[PDB]
C-alpha cells in the first residue's frame, strides 16, 4: 500500500459544508501522512481523543473518516465528546467513545464577505437531540406551540439559520473550518497505515 | 407554556445581525461624514426599526405575568418595550433627518474671529484648544458667544421639532414624556426591597445633591477668589463665575483652571501633560497604558479588531469626523473606540474611561442580546471612571515614570491632588444635575418655549452658580451646543456615576486591603479587586442594579458618604480658604450683560 492518503484535499477545498449538512469522506486504502494538514497549520483547536497529534504518522487503522464543515469561533468548543449546545444538539454530535481528532482553523479571508456570507447555515430548532454521527437536512417549519403551523409564521419558525460572516466581526463569530478525523478499528486488515508504523 | 424561550432565541440571533449592520453604518458616518454615508445610516436605521416593530408586537402577545423565570421576564419586558417602533413612518424618518442635521451641524460648525475674519475654526479640535489655554476675557468671550450664536441658533428650531417627536414616541411607550423614558433606565423589578420605581430617581438625586451641595459651595467660593486675580473687574466677589471662563466651552469640568487655582504651586505637578509632551507619548501609547492597567487587575486585553478598526487619531485624510470620545459595542465582538486623542493628561484619563466601557461590553457578552447592557446608565460610565480614580493617584503616576520619582509626598501634594480631583468630579455635579433638570422640565411641558433660555440661565445662575456674559433671547438654544444634548444622549448618568464611583472604589479598596485614605488607594496589580468587579460586570442588566450594587458595595441605592469622605481633607482646607468669604452666590450682579 504505497499511494499516499488524500488528507490534503478534504482540507484544501474551496467551499465547506454547512454544519447542519456536514460532509464525510472515507479514507480507505493508502498510507496516511498527517503532515499535509499543517499546510493549513495556524490551528485554533487540535484536540485528539484516543490517539495523539504527536503519534499520527504511526496510526494503523482499518478506516479513516474525515467530516468537514464551517462553524462559529464560539461553537468549536462544542465539537467534543459529551458537549451541549445548538451545534452538538441539532447539527453534529460525537460519540462519548470517540477516538479521533478535531481540527479547527480560522477562515475569515475566505468565508466572510463585507455583506454577510449567508451561504452558511446551522439548525437552531429540533424536536429532539441528534444522536452521535446523526445527520439531518430537513427544512420543515418547526412547530413551537400545541397549535398547527404555517410558513415561518408564529409559534412556527423556519428551522435553520445563517451566520452573517463579515471581516470586522470579533474572533468568536468569525468563520472557522472544522475537520473531525475518526479512526476506525474494524475486524479486517488495517489499510490506512502511517509512515512510521 | 414558555414558547417565550424559543421566540427570544430566534430574536437574539436576528437582532444581533441587524444591530451590527446599524452600528457599522453609524460608525461609518461618525468617522466619515458625507451625504452618502448619512443616507446609508438612514437605511440601516429603517431596517432595524421595521424589524423591531414586528418583534415587539409579537412579544406583547406573551403575557409577562405567566413568566416565572425572572431572566426571561426581564428579556420579555425589555422587548415588549417598543422604543423607536413607537414613532412611525414619516415620523421615524423625520426624527432621523432632524437628528442627522443636529449631528452634522455640531461636528461641522465653524466660527470666525472678528480680529482675523479669515480664521474660521472648528470645535472638536481647535476652539476646544482656545477654551483650555486662553486667559483673555475678550478672546474667550468671542469664542463662547460665537459658538452659541452660530450653532445654537442653527439648532433651536431643530431642538423644538425634536422635542415634540421624542415626546410622542415616549407617550406611545406609556411614559409621561421623553424624560420619563430616560429615567426608566433606573427601573428594576426583583424582590424584597430590590425594586425601584422611576419616580424615585428625582427624589434620590435631589437628596444627594443637597449632601454634595456644601462641598461644591466651598469649592465654588475658592475658585471665584482665584479667578478674581486673573479677571478683576468681570467677576463679583459675591456673585457668579462667568460661563466662558471655566475649563472648557461649557461649564462642564473645571479641570483647566488647575493652573489658575493650584493650592501650593511650588511642588510636584499633578497635571502631567508637560511630562508626556517631553516623554514623546502618542495616542497608541496612551491606549497601551490603559490596556496595561486593566490587565494589571486581571481583565482581558483588547481585541485585534479594537486595534485594527478603532479611531484613535483624528484622521488627516481630509475626512470630516465627529470627535467626541465614544466607546462602541457593535454587537459581534466588534468593539471600537472613536476618539481624537491628543497628547494630554485629560485624554489619558478619558482613554481610561472609554476603555472601561469596552471592558464592560466585553464582560457581559455571555448574556443574551436583550440583557447585554449595564445594570444602569451610570454603572457603565462609573466603571470607566473607577479605574481612572486609581490611574490618577500620584503613586501610580510615579510608577508610570510620568512623575519625577523623587518623594515630595505631603498633605501639601495631597491637597494639590484633591483639588485637581474636585475641579473635575465635584465641579461637574451641579452643572450635570442642572442640565438634566432643564431637559426634564422641557419634556414635561413646564417651560413655554417663549421662556426656554430664560429658564436655562435662571437655573444656571441659581443651581450651578454660573451667569452668562452676554444676554440670550429665545433665538438661542445654548443647551444644544453640548454633544449630549444635540446628539440625543441621556445626561443624568454622569451624575449617578460620580456617586456610584466612591461606593465602588471604597469597596474595591477594602478588598485590596489598602489602609488609609480612600484617595491614596490604587487597585493596580490587584487581581482580587479585578475579580470583585468583573463578577458584577458579568451580570449586566440580568439582575436588579440594586442587588448588583449590594453584590460589591453593600448598598441598594446611592450614598454620598464615600464621595464626601474621599474629599474630606480638601473640605477642611477649602473651608479655611473661605472663612472671610461668602460661601454662596447671588443672581443680582451681571458682567455688563
Ligand atoms: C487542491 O489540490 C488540487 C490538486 O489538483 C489543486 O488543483 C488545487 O489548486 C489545490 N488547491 C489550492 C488552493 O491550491
Ligand atoms: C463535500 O463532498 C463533495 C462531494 O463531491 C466534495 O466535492 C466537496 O469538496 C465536499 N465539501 C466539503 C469540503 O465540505
Ligand atoms: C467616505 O465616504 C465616501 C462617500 O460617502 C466614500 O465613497 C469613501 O469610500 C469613504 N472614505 C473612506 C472609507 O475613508
Ligand atoms: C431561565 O431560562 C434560561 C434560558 O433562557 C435557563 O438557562 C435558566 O436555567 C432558566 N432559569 C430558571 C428555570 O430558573
Ligand atoms: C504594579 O507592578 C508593576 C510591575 O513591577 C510596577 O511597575 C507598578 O509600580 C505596580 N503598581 C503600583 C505599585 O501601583
Ligand atoms: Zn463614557
Amino acid at each position: 500500500p504505497t499511494n499516499l492518503c488524500p488528507f490534503h484535499e478534504v482540507f484544501n477545498a474551496t467551499r465547506f459544508a454547512s454544519v447542519y449538512a456536514w460532509n464525510r469522506t472515507r479514507i480507505s486504502n493508502c498510507v496516511a501522512d498527517y503532515s499535509v494538514l499543517y499546510n493549513f497549520a495556524p490551528f485554533f483547536a487540535f484536540k485528539c481523543y484516543g490517539v495523539s497529534p504527536t503519534k499520527l504518522n504511526d496510526l494503523c487503522f482499518t478506516n479513516v473518516y474525515a467530516d468537514s464543515f464551517v462553524i462559529k469561533g464560539n461553537e468549536v468548543s462544542q465539537i467534543a465528546p459529551g458537549q451541549t449546545g445548538n451545534i452538538a444538539d441539532y447539527n453534529y454530535k460525537l460519540p462519548d467513545d470517540f477516538t479521533g481528532c478535531v481540527i479547527a482553523w480560522n477562515s475569515n479571508k475566505l468565508d466572510s464577505k463585507h455583506s454577510g456570507n449567508y451561504d452558511y447555515w446551522y439548525r437552531s430548532f429540533r424536536k429532539s437531540k441528534l444522536k452521535p454521527f446523526e445527520r439531518d437536512i430537513s427544512t420543515e417549519i418547526y412547530q413551537a406551540g400545541n397549535k398547527p403551523c404555517k410558513g415561518k409564521g408564529p409559534n412556527c419558525y423556519f428551522p435553520l439559520q445563517s451566520y452573517g460572516f463579515r471581516p470586522t466581526y470579533g474572533v468568536g463569530h468569525q468563520p472557522y473550518r472544522v475537520v473531525v478525523l475518526s479512526f476506525e478499528l474494524l475486524h479486517a486488515p488495517a489499510t490506512v497505515c502511517g509512515p512510521h508504523h | 407554556e414558555e414558547l417565550a424561550k424559543t421566540f427570544l432565541d430566534k430574536f437574539n440571533q436576528e437582532a444581533e445581525d441587524l444591530d451590527h449592520q446599524r452600528s457599522l453604518a453609524a460608525w461609518n458616518y461618525n468617522t466619515n461624514i458625507t451625504k452618502e454615508n448619512t443616507e446609508k445610516m438612514n437605511e440601516a436605521e429603517a431596517k432595524w426599526s421595521a424589524f423591531y416593530e414586528e418583534q415587539s408586537k409579537l412579544a406583547k402577545d406573551y403575557p409577562l405575568q405567566e413568566i416565572q423565570n425572572f431572566t426571561l421576564k426581564r428579556q420579555l419586558q425589555a422587548l415588549q418595550q417598543s422604543g423607536s417602533s413607537a414613532l412611525s413612518a414619516n415620523k421615524r424618518e423625520q426624527l432621523n433627518t432632524i437628528l442627522n442635521t443636529m449631528s452634522t451641524i455640531y461636528s461641522t460648525g465653524k466660527v470666525c474671529n472678528p480680529k482675523k475674519p479669515q480664521e474660521c475654526l472648528l470645535l472638536e479640535p481647535g476652539l476646544d484648544e482656545i477654551m483650555a489655554n486662553s486667559t483673555d476675557y475678550s478672546e474667550r468671550l468671542w469664542v463662547w458667544e460665537g459658538w452659541r450664536s452660530e450653532v445654537g441658533k442653527q439648532l433651536r428650531p431643530l431642538y423644538e421639532e425634536y422635542v415634540v417627536l421624542k415626546n410622542e414616541m415616549a407617550r406611545a411607550n406609556n411614559y409621561e414624556d421623553y424624560g420619563d423614558y430616560w429615567r426608566g433606565d433606573y427601573e428594576a423589578e426583583g424582590a424584597d426591597g430590590y425594586g425601584y420605581n422611576r419616580n424615585q430617581l428625582i427624589e434620590d438625586v435631589e437628596r444627594t445633591f443637597a449632601e454634595i451641595k456644601p462641598l461644591y459651595e466651598h469649592l465654588h467660593a475658592y475658585v471665584r477668589a482665584k479667578l478674581m486675580n486673573t479677571y478683576p473687574s468681570y467677576i463679583s466677589p459675591t456673585g457668579c463665575l462667568p460661563a466662558h471662563l471655566l475649563g472648557d466651552m461649557w461649564g462642564r469640568f473645571w479641570t483647566n483652571l488647575y493652573s489658575l487655582t493650584v493650592p501650593f504651586p511650588e511642588k510636584p505637578n499633578i497635571d502631567v501633560t508637560d511630562a508626556m509632551i517631553n516623554q514623546n507619548w502618542n495616542a497608541v501609547r496612551i491606549f497601551k497604558e490603559a490596556e496595561k492597567f486593566f490587565v494589571s487587575v486581571g481583565l482581558p486585553n483588547m481585541t485585534q479588531g479594537f486595534w485594527e478598526n478603532s479611531m484613535l487619531t483624528e484622521p488627516t485624510d481630509g475626512r470630516k469626523v465627529v470627535c467626541h470620545p465614544t466607546a462602541w459595542d457593535l454587537q459581534k465582538g466588534d468593539f471600537r473606540i472613536k476618539m481624537c486623542t491628543k497628547v494630554t493628561m485629560d485624554n489619558f484619563l478619558t482613554a481610561h474611561h472609554e476603555m472601561g466601557h469596552i471592558q464592560y461590553d466585553m464582560a457581559y457578552a455571555m448574556q443574551p442580546y436583550l440583557l447585554r447592557n449595564g445594570a444602569n446608565e451610570g454603572f457603565h460610565e462609573a466603571v470607566g471612571e473607577i479605574m481612572s480614580l486609581s490611574a490618577s493617584t500620584p503613586k501610580h503616576l510615579k510608577s508610570i515614570g510620568l512623575l519625577p520619582s523623587d518623594f515630595r509626598e505631603d498633605n501639601e501634594t495631597e491637597i494639590n491632588f484633591l483639588l485637581k480631583q474636585a475641579l473635575t468630579i465635584v465641579g461637574t455635579l451641579p452643572f450635570t444635575y442642572m442640565l438634566e433638570k432643564w431637559r426634564w422640565m422641557v419634556f414635561k411641558g413646564e417651560i413655554p418655549k417663549d421662556q426656554w433660555m430664560k429658564k436655562w440661565w435662571e437655573m444656571k445662575r441659581e443651581i450651578v452658580g454660573v451667569m452668562e456674559p452676554v444676554p440670550h433671547d429665545e433665538t438661542y438654544c445654548d443647551p444644544a451646543a453640548l454633544y449630549h444634548v444635540s446628539n440625543d444622549f441621556s445626561f443624568i448618568r454622569y451624575y449617578t456615576r460620580t456617586i456610584y464611583q466612591f461606593q465602588f472604589q471604597e469597596a474595591l479598596c477594602q478588598a485590596a486591603k489598602h489602609e488609609g485614605p480612600l484617595h491614596k488607594c490604587d487597585i493596580s496589580n490587584s487581581t482580587e479587586a479585578g475579580q470583585k468587579l468583573l463578577n458584577m460586570l458579568r451580570l449586566g442588566k440580568s439582575k436588579p442594579w440594586t442587588l448588583a450594587l449590594e453584590n460589591v458595595v453593600g448598598a441598594r441605592n446611592m450614598d454620598v458618604r464615600p464621595l464626601l469622605n474621599y474629599f474630606e481633607p480638601l473640605f477642611g482646607w477649602l473651608k479655611d480658604q473661605n472663612r472671610n468669604s461668602f460661601v454662596g452666590w447671588n443672581t443680582d450682579w451681571s458682567p455688563y450683560t
